[PDB]
């Protein structure tokens, strides 16, 4: 709860610091200010991932 | 938009090892062998 880039970076750090799920998924952020974007994909042995 | 990202370069390999083996053996039909003492003999009953 509060640019767009500064918002997504918060989520990326949270997931990477989560005790679980971080080893199972991969996250990535790119873009500046208003063109910020995030990418989430399957990682490790985990075969399924969803976002909503 | 047009965006790009980066990932870690991953490579795979198959390393395996093997040794081989050998054996040997040498001999001959013996006669007399070897004795420190070797002298003419007389054997009575």
């Amino acid at each position: 709860t509060a640019t767009a880039e500064n918002v997504l970076q918060q989520f990326k750090t949270q997931i990477e610091a989560d005790p679980t799920i971080k080893d199972k998924v991969s996250v990535n952020v790119t873009g500046s200010n208003g063109s910020a974007t995030m990418i989430i994909t399957k990682a490790g042995d985990n075969d399924f991932v969803k976002v909503t | 938009r047009v965006h790009s990202y980066r990932g870690v370069l991953i490579i795979t390999d198959k390393l395996s090892v093997e040794a081989g083996s050998r054996a040997s053996l040498s001999g001959y039909i013996s006669d007399g062998g070897t004795s420190d003492v070797f002298t003419i003999c007389r054997l009575l009953d």
